[PDB]
């Protein structure tokens, strides 16, 4: 298989470093021009930074010049960026890419990886608080899922066996600084005196997992 | 840096139509125009690299055409697979450039929203803060109007929505409104209503409880 996996990604607070890697397989890593691709939560992709198979020419972004550094291992197959004096605007999921130059000028990222989560915050890891969102033909339940950070929180229903009409919404930062979802699903009516309904949070970064039974 | 602008913003079409995506450089980059196909959770995939090659695997219905400063995917006939946000990039010039994207969205037959309000719960009640949450489900288009009423009287910036990703079973949308008051403000009024008025409704459905 060709494969590209990231990590290293976490929280740390503005002027802290952090350092990712990329680990490729399945394909001749050594061959290739390698890039840092970085995404913003609801944004569009942004370049970081460019290394050239044999490390001898790299490129770099205008915000990131002199605080992040390139670098690779071909023997290993691997892609670093040391990330120093980390800022709030350096948030955002990261990408490795491989492209498919090669002796030419056709430039075009065609191996990605799935990307690893940078968080550069002040603010403190705070689990949620989990809420039923009670039914009042068709009926709809929900959780409410209010006030953590970071994101993400993931939530499913009966330990997963129940998918079908749920809806679980893109977070909200509030005022606060303090993200909320609501996962929602609706159900046949005929079925709330006799079916249960759970909801499963988990929000990793504070180690939290709540159930939530949800009833009329 | 060069700009790159992409138009339009969002193109909502149905399956077997051809969709003419746009990308205008500030300057040149001769043929050194890539295109990317971008759907939600998962990674960027090359389409196009130098303008006009496809990468490998990619269906023929995807053409790219231009040279210079002005720049088109073309997606003949299009696929249910082929609705997705799409980036072009130049890499002709540090710094490597994206352009925005294009949001390229199904269009559907008009679905009118089932509407559904829940009250605060009583376990967040105790904490102080009450949310009100209204629920409107699997409607088309993306385009609708919720406003809260509290004891009749029309709300102003204390509410925040939430969309879905268009289902990929029914291609509609899901959104939900957050009204949030302090417990305090919330046991001044007595009814809590959520207004919808949607192209599917023939006039405003209201859902609303007593508190
Ligand atoms: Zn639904
Ligand atoms: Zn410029
Ligand atoms: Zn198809």
């Amino acid at each position: 298989e060709v494969q590209l996996v990231e990590s290293g990604g976490g929280l740390v607070q503005p002027g802290r470093s952090l350092r990712l890697s990329c680990a490729a397989s399945g394909f001749t890593f050594n061959d290739y021009a390698m890039h840092w691709v970085r995404q913003a939560p609801g944004k569009g992709l942004e370049w970081v930074s460019t290394i050239s198979w044999n490390s001898g020419s790299i490129g770099y972004a205008d915000s990131v010049k002199g605080r992040f550094t390139i670098s690779r291992d071909n023997a290993k197959k691997s892609l670093y960026l040391q990330m120093n004096s980390l800022r709030a605007e350096d948030t955002a999921l990261y990408y490795c890419a491989k492209d498919i130059q090669y002796g030419n000028y056709y430039y075009g990222m065609d191996v990605w990886g799935q990307g690893t989560t940078v968080t550069v915050s002040s603010a403190s890891t705070k689990g949620p608080s989990v809420f039923p969102l009670a039914p009042g033909g068709t009926a709809a339940l929900g959780c409410l899922v209010k006030d953590y950070f970071p994101e993400p929180v993931t939530v499913s229903w009966n330990s997963g066996a129940l998918t079908s009409g749920v809806h679980t919404f893109p977070a909200v930062l509030q005022s606060s600084g303090l993200y909320s979802l609501s996962s929602v699903v609706t159900v046949p009516s005929s079925s709330l005196g006799t079916q249960t309904y759970i909801c499963n949070v988990n929000h990793k970064p504070s180690n939290t997992k709540v159930d939530k039974k949800v009833e009329p | 840096e060069i700009v790159l602008t992409q138009s339009p913003a969002t193109l909502s079409l149905s399956p077997g139509e051809r969709a003419t995506l746009s990308c205008r450089a500030s300057q040149s980059v001769s043929s050194y125009l890539a295109w990317y196909q971008q759907k939600p959770g998962q990674a960027p995939r090359l389409l196009i690299y130098d303008a006009s090659n496809r990468a490998t695997g990619i269906p023929a219905r995807f053409s790219g055409s231009g040279s210079g400063t002005d720049f088109t995917l073309t997606i003949s006939s299009l696929e249910p697979e082929d609705f997705a946000v799409y980036y072009c990039q130049q890499r002709s010039n540090w710094p490597i450039t994206f352009g925005q994207g294009t949001r390229l969205e199904i269009k559907r037959t008009v679905a009118a929203p089932s509407v559904f309000i829940f009250p605060p719960s009583d376990e967040q009640l105790k904490s102080g803060t009450a949310s009100v949450v209204c629920l409107l489900n699997n409607f088309y288009p993306r385009e609708a109007k919720v406003q809260w009423k509290v004891d009749n009287a029309l709300q102003s910036g204390n509410s925040q929505e939430s969309v879905t990703e268009q289902d990929s079973k029914d291609s509609t949308y899901s959104l939900s409104s957050t009204l949030t008051l302090s417990k305090a403000d919330y046991e001044k009024h007595k009814v809590y209503a959520c207004e919808v008025t949607h192209q599917g409704l023939s006039s405003p459905v209201t859902k609303s409880f007593n508190r």
